[PDB]
């Protein structure tokens, strides 16, 4: 009896700016908001999620978080997709992209009550944007020689490894960095050619050990059995390496060849021809010199009796992706047939032993100086299945922040730890007065949004925020005697843990936000408010 | 509540005494933070204040914790 005006179209689902959806939207963004606020920060706590299978993942990262999570509102999904961009990109700072984003939305809100138009809002962030990135090259304060130096990795790495696992950040930077060397070349200046990617590090786990025990291989670490009465190679230089993609058997025909018995006479004909033709093949491989050959289909009964009698070390790897890492170090190349080691395609290793590490004997792989690998592998170790999931999250994010040195403003490096949002306010702020017009609601505002990162740190170590907020805006605002601005710059946001007074130094611990990753950021999380605020209405159907 | 089934499983393993001890401690030091959280004390100052006391516990626990060798005793007089 009680009709219903303004859905013309269906009884699926309408949202219209008319009740407020702009303000449900983002409050269905602030539910997972508060989500991600206690991720970000040395506070921060992986979450169990189980999957509808039944298997249960457990990380830290948020952006991988979002992945595993169902999202129902399509506004959601473009911040989802939003932070994407800053994952494949850079491969960090999502949880600078996300929280920013939703706390965007949140200052708009209170312009949007105001009755400031959309539209104004949306010019008002774009001018700020524009005003922000020009500050972001003048508040350089080092720069990264690119000397590839285990000491200089160790600046770098250690933040990025903060905020993820506390405590560890000592032990984890010289277990990552002594990897990033290995695959590094010897170059200086040089910035056409790319060298290092993101696969060229390995993370590898086992059971027993901790942290400080832990080494560094210079390759790739396989986990499994020789699967041989030959446990190891010897030290001679320059062992071969045969990768074959046909499996270890008698030759066949392509096409069908199923070995069937019809008498007894066949019996002995095909059990000794798959005998003598295997030696054969086995006997031509071992005379070019190859003590090693990788299997990449199953291995028959009658070839492992045949290697063990050579010294021929048995590998087997039937992931394509570890192939493709193995090629960059020796240099071998899978052959499509079997008993044909050709010179050419076969590879050189330095070095490849059967050694026990963490309590099991696994055979590695690895060089000394010759043949220099573009692969290594991290050997982790620990008596916490829990902690050691979240490390192996933790470094991957750690293999995209050296990525971060290359051409694009790879060098440059701003002051982290909650002093560069803070730092911009003031910043911002001295243009909302030098731009006339109605811009300076949106102006003033987005420097506000930026109060979000210190708060939550602040919030999340238990220090009251009355308290240190107060203390960060005089940190950052002084008056000087005297025309030239000195003393701190390097004040910003404290965890504490354990006690202080006001804030610390960031000289200090050395914690610092590279400019590439945090001027990509900015300009995502901006684009990714600008579509929530310039959608003022949402058409969807039921499924 | 499968963090503290997946801890005992390994207190059985590593040293296999206390299994059902150290779920009761980790229950018992749960239930002492329950009116933390009701005060409005946040958990960053809660976990340091657990480590630390840990911390000082280990340090305690050698003292108390009687290893001799040469010291009054043989590797015989003391078992």
């Amino acid at each position: 009896q009680n009709p219903n005006a303004g859905l013309f179209k269906q009884g699926y689902n309408s949202y219209s700016n008319a009740d407020g959806q702009i303000i449900k939207s983002i409050a269905a963004i602030r539910e997972l908001h508060q989500m991600c606020l206690t991720s970000m920060g040395p506070c921060g706590r992986n979450k169990i999620i189980v999957n509808h299978l039944g298997k249960i993942i457990i990380t830290n990262d948020a952006a991988t978080m979002l992945r595993e999570l169902d999202i129902v509102h399509p506004a959601v999904k473009v911040l989802v997709m939003a932070t994407e961009q800053q994952k494949i990109d850079m491969g960090d700072g999502t949880n600078l992209v996300m929280i920013l984003a939703g706390e965007l939305l949140n200052v708009s809100e209170k312009l949007i009550s105001m009755g400031l138009s959309a539209v104004e809002i949306i010019q008002g962030y774009n001018m700020a944007r524009k005003f922000t990135l020009k500050e972001l090259d003048e508040m350089v304060v080092g720069e990264i020689t690119d000397k590839n130096d285990k000491n200089e990795l160790l600046k770098m790495i250690k933040p990025v490894i903060s905020s993820k696992k506390y405590g560890s950040e000592d032990i984890l930077s010289e277990l990552v960095s002594e990897a990033v060397s290995h695959v590094l070349p010897v170059a200086q200046q040089a910035g056409e050619i790319p060298y290092f990617n993101v696969d060229s590090i390995r993370v590898v786990k086992i059971m027993g050990g901790s942290l400080s025990n832990s080494t560094v291989i210079k390759g790739m670490v396989f986990n499994r059995e020789p699967e041989g009465h030959v446990k190891s190679l010897s030290e001679d230089k320059k062992h071969k390496v045969a990768v074959f993609t046909c499996p270890l058997d008698i030759a066949n025909t392509e096409t069908k060849g199923t070995v069937l018995l019809h008498n007894a006479q066949e019996m002995l004909d095909f059990s000794k021809g798959e005998e003598k033709q295997i030696d054969a093949m086995m006997k031509e491989i071992a005379d070019m010199g190859v003590e090693c050959i990788v299997a990449g289909a199953g291995v028959g009964e009658l070839a492992l009796h045949y290697l063990n009698r050579y010294g021929i070390l048995v590998l087997k790897v039937p992931s394509k992706f570890e192939l493709r890492r193995l090629c960059r170090v020796c240099g071998a190349t899978p052959l499509p047939r079997l008993g044909a080691p050709t010179p050419e395609e076969l590879g050189l290793v330095e070095t490849v032993k059967t050694m026990e590490i963490g309590g099991d004997r696994v055979t590695v792989f690895k060089q000394e100086q010759g043949e220099i690998s573009r692969t290594s592998t991290i050997i982790l170790r620990g008596a916490t299945q829990n902690n050691l999931d979240d490390i192996e999250r933790a470094i991957d994010d750690g293999v995209a922040a050296v990525k971060g040195l290359m051409k694009p403003s790879g060098g440059k490096l701003l002051p982290g730890a909650g002093a560069t949002e803070i730092e911009l306010i003031s910043r911002i702020t001295k243009y909302g007065e030098r731009t006339p017009g109605l811009l300076q609601l949106a102006i003033k505002q987005f420097a506000v949004a930026f109060e979000v990162v210190p708060r939550t740190l602040a919030e999340t170590a238990g220090l009251d925020v009355n308290e240190v907020l107060p203390n960060l805006y005089a940190a950052h605002n002084v008056t000087e005697p005297g025309a030239v601005k000195t003393d701190h710059l390097y004040k910003g946001v404290d965890i504490d843990g354990e006690s202080d007074e006001g804030v610390k130094d960031i000289r200090e611990e050395n914690i610092y936000d590279m400019l590439a990753t945090k001027k990509f950021a900015i300009n995502v999380a901006t684009e990714a408010a600008t579509t929530v605020l310039s959608i003022d209405q949402i058409i969807m159907a039921k499924k | 509540a499968k963090t503290l089934v997946d801890i005992s499983r390994a207190q059985d393993a590593e040293v296999g005494d206390g299994t059902t001890s150290v779920t009761i401690l980790a229950g018992e030091l749960m239930k002492e933070a329950k009116p933390f959280l009701e005060e409005g004390i946040s958990s960053h100052l809660i976990m340091k204040g657990y480590r630390k006391a840990v911390s000082l516990a280990v340090e305690k626990i050698n003292e108390l914790a009687v290893d001799i060798t040469s010291e009054k005793s043989s590797g015989r007089e003391l078992l």
